[PDB]
Parts: C-alpha cells; sequence; structure tokens
C-alpha cells in the first residue's frame, strides 16, 4: 500500500506576542493512509479541546488536517505538536519556533 | 448542491 | 478571477471496528461550506460557512439524503474493490472521491472533474470532454466497462456542466464578501544565523486569500528552486493563508539573494531585497 508521510508545521495564526491571546495551530498535509495522531503540547502536556479540521485531501489523494487552540504566549512557556502515523517509526514532536 | 445522478458503484 | 466548488468524500474500511468511516466536504475555491461525519451524532449535511446557513430546510434535508446516498455507495465500492483486487477482509482500505467545475472570472463554464482514488492511487476519472474514461488499471477497466453501459458519463456531464455551475454561481453571490475577495499577502524576510559563516533567509507571505501563491528565491537573477526549502501553503484558521521558503546562504552574500511573490491581489509581483 501507498503510505505518505505527514508534513508537520506548528505555529501562530498572528504574530505572536507575550500576554496576548491568539490561536497556535499544528499542520499536517500530505498524509496517506489517513488514521493519524495529533496532539497540541503546552510544556509537553497534553491541551484537551483542541479542535480539528474535516478530513480533505489534495489532488494528489494526500490528506491534510489543522488542529487548534486558542492560546496566549508567554516567555516561558514551550509548545510543540506531535504526531504518530504509520509512516513514523515513532512519534515526532515539533516545537513551535516563534522566532521563524 | 451534491450530484443528485451520476454517483454510481465501481 | 476563476473559481471552483469541488466536493471531497473518504471511506475508510474498519474491519471488526465498525461500518466504514465515511467523511464528506465540500469547497468553493479554498473556503469549506459542508461536512458529513458518518460518526458525528447529527447524521445530516452541516453548515461550515457562514453564508450556507441561509439555505433552508428543503436544501439540508436534500442534502443529507444524496450525502447518505454517496456513502452507502462507497461502502459498496469497499467490497467491491476487494473482490477485484483479491485482497483480505482483515486489512484497512481507503476509497476517494472528488468532483467539481471550474469557472472563469465570468462565471462562465470551464471544465469538469470527476475522478476516483483507492488506496491512494488514481483508479478511474472523467475525462475532459466529459464522455470518456481514463481508468489507471485493470480493475478500474471493469468499473470503465459497467459505467459505459450504464451511461454513468452523460448523467455526470449534466450535473457538472448545468448544476455544479449554478449552485456555485448562487454561492458566489450569497457569500459575496467572503468568496469574492482578495486579500494581498503581507510579506517580509527574515534572517538568522546558523553558525559563523551561514545565514538562513526565510520569505514569508502572511494573511493571503485565495491560497493560490508563488514564492522564489533568485541570485542574481536565477532561480535558486534546487536550495529552496518551500513549506505547503498552511490555513492562519481565520479564513487566509500562509506560505514560506527558505535559503541558507553564505555570509556576506545576503546582498545577491532577493525574493518574489506572485499572488492574484499583488497590483505587481513584489521582489524583497536585503538592500
Amino acid at each position: 500500500m501507498i503510505q505518505r508521510t505527514p508534513k508537520i508545521q506548528v505555529y501562530s495564526r498572528h504574530p505572536a506576542e507575550n500576554g496576548k491571546s491568539n490561536f497556535l495551530n499544528c499542520y499536517v498535509s500530505g498524509f496517506h493512509p489517513s488514521d493519524i495522531e495529533v496532539d497540541l503540547l503546552k510544556n509537553g502536556e497534553r491541551i484537551e479541546k483542541v479542535e480539528h479540521s474535516d478530513l480533505s485531501f489534495s489532488k494528489d489523494w494526500s490528506f491534510y488536517l489543522l488542529y487548534y487552540t486558542e492560546f496566549t504566549p508567554t516567555e516561558k512557556d514551550e509548545y510543540a505538536c506531535r504526531v504518530n502515523h504509520v509512516t513514523l517509526s515513532q512519534p515526532k514532536i515539533v516545537k513551535w519556533d516563534r522566532d521563524m | 448542491e451534491l450530484a443528485g445522478i451520476g454517483i454510481a458503484t465501481v | 478571477g476563476s473559481h471552483s466548488m469541488r466536493y471531497f468524500f473518504t471511506s475508510v474500511s474498519r474491519p471488526g471496528r465498525g461500518e466504514p468511516r465515511f467523511i464528506a466536504v465540500g469547497y468553493v475555491d479554498d473556503t469549506q461550506f459542508v461536512r458529513f461525519d458518518s460518526d458525528a451524532a447529527s447524521q445530516r449535511m452541516e453548515p461550515r460557512a457562514p453564508w450556507i446557513e441561509q439555505e433552508g430546510p428543503e436544501y439540508w434535508d436534500g442534502e443529507t439524503r444524496k450525502v447518505k446516498a454517496h456513502s452507502q455507495t462507497h461502502r459498496v465500492d469497499l467490497g467491491t474493490l476487494r473482490g477485484y483486487y483479491n485482497q483480505s477482509e482483515a486489512g484497512s482500505h481507503t476509497v476517494q472521491r472528488m468532483y467539481g467545475c471550474d469557472v472563469g472570472s465570468d462565471w462562465r463554464f470551464l471544465r469538469g472533474y470527476h475522478q476516483y482514488a483507492y488506496d491512494g492511487k488514481d483508479y478511474i476519472a472523467l475525462k475532459e470532454d466529459l464522455r470518456s474514461w481514463t481508468a489507471a488499471d485493470m480493475a478500474a477497466q471493469t468499473t470503465k466497462h459497467k459505467w459505459e453501459a450504464a451511461h454513468v458519463a452523460e448523467q455526470l456531464r449534466a450535473y457538472l456542466e448545468g448544476t455544479c455551475v449554478e449552485w456555485l454561481r448562487r454561492y458566489l453571490e450569497n457569500g459575496k464578501e467572503t468568496l469574492q475577495r482578495t486579500d494581498a499577502p503581507k510579506t517580509h524576510m527574515t534572517h538568522h544565523a546558523v553558525s559563523d559563516h551561514e545565514a538562513t533567509l526565510r520569505c514569508w507571505a502572511l494573511s493571503f486569500y485565495p491560497a493560490e501563491i508563488t514564492l522564489t528565491w533568485q541570485r542574481d537573477g536565477e532561480d535558486q528552486t534546487q536550495d529552496t526549502e518551500l513549506v505547503e501553503t498552511r490555513p492562519a484558521g481565520d479564513g487566509t493563508f500562509q506560505k514560506w521558503a527558505a535559503v541558507v546562504v553564505p555570509s556576506g552574500q545576503e546582498q545577491r539573494y532577493t525574493c518574489h511573490v506572485q499572488h492574484e491581489g499583488l497590483p505587481k509581483p513584489l521582489t524583497l531585497r536585503w538592500e
């Protein structure tokens, strides 16, 4: 079976400003098959009430999903996205890097 | 609107 | 300029763990407006855009009807395709269908599409003429045969050339402030040292709509497409999109590099420079 590895992007909706409400996104695209596990983490702990988009797919049939939660950044809090998929030999964790 | 005709089994 | 309406259908078999999972979504350009999920409580086609919420009960009842009929045909297809490929009952498999139509900037019909995939590969697809099929393997030829005898292309041409375009026009009008907009990208370039002698240059485009965009790096006028990291266009979550492209360059050479941005909302293509 075809398998395609997810491309994982973690980022904020608007330019981050410590103390100001925002949205944290984890976008996973280019994957197949569809079964996938995505978690947003705050200092390594899973955030419950993350919401996600409805499963859709690209012209190449690969799938994509947006996971998101409202958040307000601070100087010390570390955010990440953790993804598991049949193409990954262990979960892949991508850290939010605000200075890209 | 969704299609009402032409969606057939393979 | 141009607009499209596209419906996307995914069915996943899950042997021993229930009937297949079925998700349907409808888009106008890059704007979702409806969904159905076979595992949700409502068992109803639901709104996903403010401007679709106007439609009345006949609409939602009709669209729930048809979406469930799509779901039950894909459920049959999963069984059929197992037979066609002599696969085991124990494995999970995926069927995908997408169909829709594009119209030009005058809202006249450009073309229609109806394509189907099994396990992430093309299976069968209606040709651009809307009267013939492209079957991508021997099983798919069996499907072609049955669809030709059943005059399925003619049924889809009628919808794609007519209904599809009519409703797409209706939606574009009803959602005109959301759908007939262009939000030009907000652009800038970032610079960060990776060491003593290299810097990463990243060209950003932010807050744009629709999603179609081109970002490219040049060195002294030459495209750097082999050394460019280009991320997938991603949603901001608010109706706009984001994208970036990055190169790592020798320190002192920044002024040789320029980023070029192309988008429908730009009055002219933009060139960002380090000088």
